[PDB]
């Protein structure tokens, strides 16, 4: 997908070149900053339960109405509390994704692409999802530039959702 | 186009799930070589027209029926068309050592090189040659000090000797 | 001109995005190796009349004919070796403006960009201005990555003149 | 479109001169404050919807006659257009942030903005009204702490300051 | 705006042509039609006020944590109801609109050209409008080929929505 | 072939959409147009042989010199006159096709395209056609509007020729 | 482009206002008077080579200069052009009558045909003959009857007139 | 495209014939029904949105397995693909009612559909029940009475029904 | 207009190039033939009375209809008449021109771009000036190459025309 | 493209050799002949009109079932492509006998027509009977004598006669 | 474009006039210069990179504060700018020689070449040394013997200083 | 390849036309001149490696250092040596082809597409081999128009060297 690595090719070979050092700048920043990014992935790997059990009953506790209304696109039902837990568990993994390519590509890929179409269908409500990220960057533990890796796309998740 | 990270992304995506902690500790092994990595490209990007020229006289001198009138390297038009074809090459094998994947080669040079020369009635085999003279050229400057601190480069020059052979073998 | 940071600044404008991370990783890889590059400058600025003056006479030691062949474009005359001495000290001076600014940029918009027109009517050799990059490379008294800065802008040149 | 380095540098190729130390030493300067710059450009990039959002809002709070029928903002078309001018202005003051220069912000963007929203019949004092509260956010954010190492970024916040008035008087 | 007539006026111009008899047709079909038309818009036009209070006050007993929930998008506030009462009333005028000129043009130029931006920056959900519209159709009163009319642009409205 | 009920599904599917109530209208005016349409075939179609005669004769009374030229593009031959009594069928058929459909197409397919290139080459007057198609116009026997149906094809034929 | 119908409701939603019994009831005399309003276009559109050639044949029996070699209408390039024009002109009038409203004649037609005209060299005079007798020959051709109902058509023929008139000035 | 009067005059034309009385009679039949027609693309056309959702959330939950990690409707371009594809289909069957003829559906939509999923790797099958669903969605729609007269439509859902069929056909 | 001379420099020009020997060897073609051109053209021009009177009337007399059937397109008036032969004059004069540039190009320009439309428009028919031209060709009393030159022109206008 | 003088340069070339006395001789002989064709060659462009309907009006008359309602010529579009055909058979006839070459003839048009037309269901055969017609009219007026000096024309004519039968055998 | 003759021709069409014997004596002594004509075009063709690279040193050597640093020839991209508008004049005005006539130079290359060198800052002077220059250079070249027929050319090379006199007036 | 007979049918066929007697004139200057370019070529090959060996020659006497520097892209080597004299062959080689054709075309297609890039990579000047061309052009013995011919285009090929 789009990565930092892919783009420095991908830039150098519209114009018909060798990668300049320039491009070879570039890939060193991500080799400099990916310590701080694959760190992070692990800690929100080893937590991922943790995070979207919590991240899910905040949505709950801030929108009782979603447990309570009845019809399929509410966590009314055993099935729809599945499909909400199963849908903040794709933001989080998406998110190690990025956290470990040092690029949004994955995330834009994988859940971006068609977001505002299968919402906009399924009546499936932005806001529900901002509060589930906010509670996994609330308390996700990191400190550092650990942190600030993992909430620099966990952010862009909600800026996604306006 | 998939570097190794995304490589690995993108399997387990399909799998739909994270990444295991070796996972990642094989990933942190690259970021750690990143630096002689960076050397290794900069030596081909910093050396480029010397290898192609070098390797393309060495060629001729080896096939000298291919400069004879009628042969596929006779007339300015197609003496450009082979020098740009071994760049077009040498650029791939640089950018799939930066990307540490071959994707970039298989899908973009190399997809149906050998239906188009045959096509056109270019000798695979010349140009194959034409691709292992790159290929010893540039593992002895990748290896060379000056600029550079010295330190064990076995395992890349290893990896950039697999690229060269993927190209040579996609051509016939 | 094309700097890691205009180039950063043009790709996400074409997308009519606000830079992501990967961009951000990217001018760090700048400003990680600038403290080199800047360094390589100074000492380059610093020796520039010496290396320009060693490096006119390492031509003329290479090619002789070029201070006995009469005519405009050798260095026979006095304005022959004043014009070829100037010119050797653009190649110098745009190297130090692609390390100030960690691209080729300058070099690429101010010399390489109508080069090969230039040289041709005026018969101008490439060969002759190989010869005093070289001289410059191998003798501008820099090590370690200090040196490895020098040294690939003064290659990218060389690779333009092939 | 220049940055801080290469400005410098197209003014010494004008004059035929190598940079200076004082020059090659304030350059080393911007070097120096780099990562305290990418936490601040970070922090709009990170906040962007809601800077234009929460200052859109106060906009039409204050004028409420922008969005009465027949005004400026009325309707769904002209609203998202003018929400979009927002985050235009946002990305360019970003732009001009990352570089240290003003140059693609007055290019770019600026160049024409004050003729367009007077030949469109668009209130210019409203649309500075605007870029006056995104700065009043966005300054306030640059100095937010919270995965940041806490210093001093006076100097940044003046900067990012002059870029939001340079857009703000573009417009009349 | 695109109406029935203008349509026909810019096909037949796009063409370089005078209007055919199929034109004429089409602008037939029209006219007959517009009777049942403007019965529509003129009894909706009637009834405005007590379909915009109703129709909001559909929403809050289908929604009610709009009611009951802080901050400026929601209903809680002086301000948040009447901007509420004032969205509904947009769409019933569109509405009008539509059945006086023959098209959804009025409300695609009006209204449905930057929704979606708006309602996600905005963070206001289609699902509550759709009651809305659900609301005002099943008590505009109307019957026959005039209900036929006023059904058609306000599921037009649903669909947009959906 | 271009009738309104394709030129209305061509526009929806050029836009990418469902047809609106507005291409709904224009089918309906098809619809109210067609009894008049499908009645003026059916005569014309019955008083084929008497008008195509009657028409070729008319031509011949006012053009006499192309019942006494010799050559082949003339009427002066017995293939002659079966060629010019067959063309006017040939245009008294495609205003039927039109009847039928609602449109020019048929028309317009079948016979204007290309129409110049062959009354060119074989030096045919698009005058002796015209006279054809008055006589028509003339006496089909047509009243109130499917004799205003019958007409405008009938025009329309001639201002191709025109 | 805006219809009779269109200019209303534009006009009502730059107020916010629905629009009123009195506006609806005439745009219901509209409706009622259709059928004769297509039956006016109807009459031009099957006309429309002859009204285009015998005004043309009229403005040259009068004014022959045009004609004449050196004239603006001499040579079968600039002839063509001029019917091409008339019928331009006729094709605009025949959609400002089906709209009833101006607009697409104004908008798509006569903006900037003085300079169009007078950069190239174009008597506007005789461009303003032609609309006059295209004029006389179609409100003729719009009285007419045979195979239409006899009636009342005045307020249509002050209609047309009005257009061509309009199209006559704009180039003057 | 031919709608189905454009069908029996091409037939004609290939044969020199007009058309016959039985054959006009014929189409008069189809100008009887037209009004029920315009009704049943109508229910269509106002409840599409929910004829696609509803019936696609039926499909997922019959095969899960396509919602599931490297399930052909997993990830969100590859679930908006097939709710797309879904609304694709339900348009050129609301156009061939329309026509009246099944060219528009063969011509423009059902053609090389089988390798556009077998190429791809995307189940025939699951598309398939999918326009079932959406069938029988529509066929239940067609007879709900508001705001239509109640008479019979028995002919026309017949006549939708082979439609549906047609398009499911053509993907397995 | 388009000659010999103005294709060599537009060729060329095209190619961002200076005209060649091939382009030289083209414009020594047309100085090579041109003074037969020049002479064919002094004859026809002091003959042009009797040429264009003695077609005019080959075509009345080919075709009498013209000069006996009413109205305004025919040569029963005094007018008609007038007209007729000014057209013939017409195509006589841009032969001449057509002999001294050497290339059809000022017939292209001033009688056939346009053609088609103002003879079907005015319902001229190409048939009567085919027999003007003829009428030219058999009698302009020119031998030899001269001849071939003013021929060849004069049956490019009867392949116009068909 | 290749003319007579340009195919005997690409074969020496392939070989690196110059040409020999003899192939100079060979081709001074054209040179000699160069009138007589340029004379063959317009008496072509001179009749074209005539040669394409005369030949066309004598197939209709002996294939009468091309023209009749459903025949491949029937139709005023499908006339007017049939009579393009003839024409595009007859310029590139010219080309090739300005040329001395087959080379145009074959590359920029017989290059798929068989083809073409079996795809299209055109009678192949029958186009044959054109060029075979347009070949007899075209060796009867390259002969006429008048504004031409008189003299043997014979190689010319057996000439063209190949170039016609090489286009009449490419469509069957 | 118009060469000599198409000038006349177009004067007299306008006039509606055939060209007189007078006016096609005057031709007619065109045509007997025409091998000189071709001869002075083909000396300037032939020697076109010697002209225009003699003629810029001698301006530069002239000028030099056009090739210091800043100066409007400095940098290679300038520099090769400046030589291919030497060149483009060079071209434009060999046309106007081959065509006897100087709308190709005023029409092509003139056309608001003051407008663009004032825009872009050019000297407008230094182009007019570089354009006389480049006239000198050629005049001689044009009048050497070897390869050509001894005889007069003053009157060509009065014509080619005009139109290079023409080129140097109209940059300022 | 470009001749004046292929340059003459691609201008024709781009109209979509038969040549017209632009043309005509156009190949029959090339007849003209045909006559002394075939004798230019006749002289030019039979003395075809008197004028090689004497146009090296030549180069060495002007370049005495290109047998003396060592390396591959000199003449200090047999085979440097060999490989110079082929090339200056390749030059009146293709001069007499395009003597032959009447165009520069085989000389573009089989020499002049490519030569910047082989003679910048290969270190080859342009200088050494407008020497050669001098030479031949100063001694291949020819006179008046047959000698213009042979001149035109060895002067072609120093142009392209500049
Ligand atoms: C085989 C390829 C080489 C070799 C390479 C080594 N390079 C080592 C260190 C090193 N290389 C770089 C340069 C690189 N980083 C960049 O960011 C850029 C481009 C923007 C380049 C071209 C860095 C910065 C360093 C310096 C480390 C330091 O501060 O001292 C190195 C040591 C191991 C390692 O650090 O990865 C080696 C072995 N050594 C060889 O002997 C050959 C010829």
């Amino acid at each position: 997908m789009k990565t930092p690595l892919t783009e420095a090719i991908a830039a150098a070979d519209s114009q018909g070149r060798f990668l300049s050092n320039t491009e070879l700048q570039v890939v060193n920043g991500r080799y400099n900053r990916a310590t701080s990014s694959l760190e992070a992935a692990k800690a929100l790997t080893a937590n991922a339960d943790r995070l979207i059990s919590g991240a899910a009953n905040a949505v709950y506790s801030k929108f009782p109405y979603t447990t309570q209304m009845p019809g399929p696109n509410y966590s009314s039902t055993a099935i729809g509390k599945a499909k909400c837990a199963r849908d903040i568990g794709y933001y989080l993994r998406m998110v190690t994704y990025c956290l470990v390519v040092g690029g949004t590509g994955p995330m834009d890929d994988y859940l971006v692409a068609g977001l505002e179409e299968i919402n906009r269908t399924f009546e499936l409500s932005p806001s529900w999802y901002i509060e589930a990220l906010k509670y996994i960057k609330n308390n996700h533990g990191l400190s550092g530039d650990v942190a600030n890796e993992a909430n620099t796309y966990i952010d862009y998740a909600i800026n996604t959702l306006s | 186009m998939l570097d190794a990270f995304a490589k690995v992304v993108a399997q387990a995506d399909a799998r739909g799930e994270f990444l295991s902690n070796t996972q990642i500790d094989a990933l942190l092994a690259i970021v750690s070589e990143g630096n002689k990595r960076l050397d290794v490209v900069n030596k081909i990007t910093n050396n480029a027209s010397a290898i192609v020229t070098n390797a393309a006289r060495a060629l001729f001198a080896e096939q000298p029926q291919l400069i004879s009138p009628g042969g596929n390297a006779y007339t300015s038009r197609r003496m450009a068309a082979c020098l740009r074809d071994m760049e077009i090459v040498l650029r791939y094998v640089s950018y799939a050592m930066i990307a540490g994947d071959a994707s970039v080669l298989d899908d973009r040079c190399l997809n149906g090189l050998r239906e188009t020369y045959q096509a056109l009635g270019t000798p695979g085999a010349s140009v194959a040659v034409a691709i292992q003279k790159m290929k010893d050229a540039a593992l002895a400057l990748v290896n060379d000090t000056t600029g550079t601190p010295a330190g064990d480069c076995a395992s890349l020059v290893a990896e950039i000797a697999t690229y060269f052979d993927r190209a040579a073998a996609a051509v016939a």
